[PDB]
Formats: structure tokens, sequence, C-alpha cells
């Protein structure tokens, strides 16, 4: 889904399409002039009587507008299950914060009666943290040699 | 152009016609339907074809016949055509005085005459609009006196515009060959042309 961004919403679509992939059939045939205005997502029901098909819920695929008066109707098969869709599970804890794209700093710190308290940062990527005083120009530099 | 005919020129027999058909050519579409119904529907024109057949022709009968015709491709003049059954000269008197109400259309003339036409028409005759080319036939026919309504079968290819007069005698259908691309004619040995047969169609 490239333009859904909920993922309960997009969960419901899934499941929808599924359904409707599902049910999979198509008729073609034409019907005359009396049924003009058959747009191409319109609902009809189809009631072919040796097939067994009283009421069948068919949504349009085609429609054909010709010159003469017929039209070249074509169906898909859509029975009320894709559309009375179900219920989905609580998705909130699986939550993947991007937390992995910045350095982290000391754990700890606090001066104790000099500022030693830093524990060193668990970004691996380190070299040498910076202390910057209130009067010293030149920031001091603690490398991390192991 | 008034293709010849024996009351044009009765000097050159055989150019009557011995066989005159009126194709009653209506295009049109048709679907049948399974639920026993039949759905139709009329698009394009309805032109009047006439088949005309000629006998054997001799050399001056013939040679009159091809200045005609010659003079008919030469010009752009649509072939205008007399048929003598339908020639019955009821309703008489003159057309001019008779008027046509402002817009009628829809197969239906109803047409008044104050003193000037006397006579009535039988269904069945052909009838013709003075300004518009094509020629109609009666279906059916009612009268109240000075008031007429004529029904015709062609649904009216012009409208009314509120000057358009009656002819009901000597109309001529405005025809070109649909023979002229092979138009040709068998010079026998006993020196009569033969085998020449004209296909006309209305060009109004």
């Amino acid at each position: 889904f490239a333009n859904i961004t909920n993922y309960y919403t997009a969960r419901s679509y899934a499941d929808r399409e599924l359904k409707k992939s599902r049910y999979s059939r198509t008729l073609s045939f034409s019907v005359p002039y009396k049924f003009i205005g058959i747009e191409p997502n319109d609902p009809i029901a189809f009631t072919y009587e040796r097939y067994g098909w009283k009421d069948k819920f068919f949504l349009v695929d085609e429609v054909e507008n010709t010159r003469d008066g017929k039209i070249n109707l074509v169906l898909q098969e859509y029975g009320e299950d894709v559309f009375i869709n179900s219920e989905q599970v609580d998705n909130s804890g699986n939550d993947i914060p991007d937390i992995s794209n910045n350095v982290l700093p000391p754990r700890d710190f606090k001066y104790t009666p000099g500022e030693l308290s830093w524990l060193p940062s668990l970004t691996n990527n380190v070299v040498y943290y910076s202390i910057a005083h209130s009067g010293h120009v030149n920031p001091y530099i603690v490398q991390q040699l192991e | 152009m008034r293709l010849p005919d024996p009351y044009t020129n009765p000097e050159y027999p055989g150019l009557g016609f011995e066989s005159v058909n009126l194709v009653d050519n209506d295009p049109m579409i048709r679907d049948e339907l399974p639920n026993g119904k039949v759905k139709e529907v009329k698009i394009s024109a309805q032109y009047w074809g006439i088949n005309i057949s000629y006998p054997e022709l001799f050399p001056d009968e013939y040679a009159f016949l091809d200045s005609r015709l010659l003079e008919y491709k030469r010009t752009g003049d649509y072939l205008d055509v007399l048929l003598p059954q339908y020639e019955a000269f009821r309703v008489r008197g003159d057309t001019k005085s008779v008027t046509i109400p402002a817009g009628q259309k829809g197969s239906q003339i109803i047409l008044n005459t104050n003193g000037t036409l006397t006579g009535q028409p039988k269904a069945g005759d052909l009838f013709k609009l003075s300004t518009h080319p094509k020629v109609y036939k009666i279906t059916n026919f009612s009268s109240s006196g000075n008031v007429w309504n004529i029904s015709l079968y062609p649904d009216l290819f012009i409208t009314t515009t509120g000057s358009e007069k009656p002819v009901f005698n000597g109309i001529l259908f405005r025809t070109k060959l649909m023979n002229g691309d092979s138009f040709g004619s068998t010079l026998n040995n006993n020196g009569t042309y033969s085998g020449i047969s004209l296909s006309l169609r209305e060009s109004l």
C-alpha cells in the first residue's frame, strides 16, 4: 500500500481485497437500451434460472455504450462478505522507533569532591569526549583508549 | 432533368419503363431479443430506390437516351423520374392559397385549405412539400371541411418553415444514377442496344 499509513485500515483493506480475490467470477453479456445509464461500478443482480442463480450480487466491470443502443456489459462477482469486513487484533506495543541513528551521550554524570562519573556511551563508535567549562576557552579532551 | 418518358416525348417509343420498382430502402437497426420482443431503431434516412429496366432500343432511342444521360453526368443536376401509376391527378386546383402551420414535424402535416383545393386524396398517393425535393407517400387521411390532416410515411425530412405548400401532382423523384460507374450497352447483331437497365436512388 503506497498511500495508506494506518496499520489497521490497511489491515482491513488487505482483508477486503483478499476476499475479493477469493470470489473471482466474471460474466460477459449484452443488454438492450432499456438499461441505459449503467456505470462500470454499479450493482446488478443476475438471475439466470438454470444456473440456480436467484438474485446474485455482481458489480459491472465494463460498459460499452453503442451507437445502435445495445450495451455490452462485463461483470465481477462481489458477495457481501468482502464488504462486511472483520475484526483486528491490537497492535500498539510492536512499535519500532528509529533509535539507531544517533550517538548516545554518557549514561550517568555527577561531580564528586573530577567530573569522572560519565559512563561510556553505549555507542561503540566513540573516540574522545568533550568537556566545556564556563570560562575555559579550550575544551578538554578525554579519549576512549580502552 | 426529367429522364425521358412517353409523356415527355412520344416520338421515341420503348423509352417507357417496362418494370418500375420502388425499393422502400429504409436502413434500420433491428435486434431480436430472447424475450420474444423485436427492438428496432431508425437512423440515417430513407431513399426511394427506383429500379428501371428498358427493352431493346433502336439506335435513335438509345442515341437520345445517351444524350440525356450524358447531359445528366457532365452536369451536376439530378435525374427526375415520373411514375405513371401514381399520376392519379386527384386533388386538383391550385396550391398557392393553402397554408401549413409554423413548425409541424413528426410525420403528420395538418394543412388547411380554404377554397382552392377540391378533392380528397386516397391513402397511398405520393405527396411532396414544395421546397424539399423528397416525395412522401400518404398513409391515412382525415378532413374537417377546410382543415385536413395528412399522415406521411417518411418522417418529414424537412422541418416546416411556414411557407411550405403541397404539390400533389406532377411530382418528380430527384434521383441520381447508381449505375454510372459501369454503364454499358451491348449493340447486338440485330443492331438494337440491349441490356440497358437503370438503377436510381433519390438525392434529396
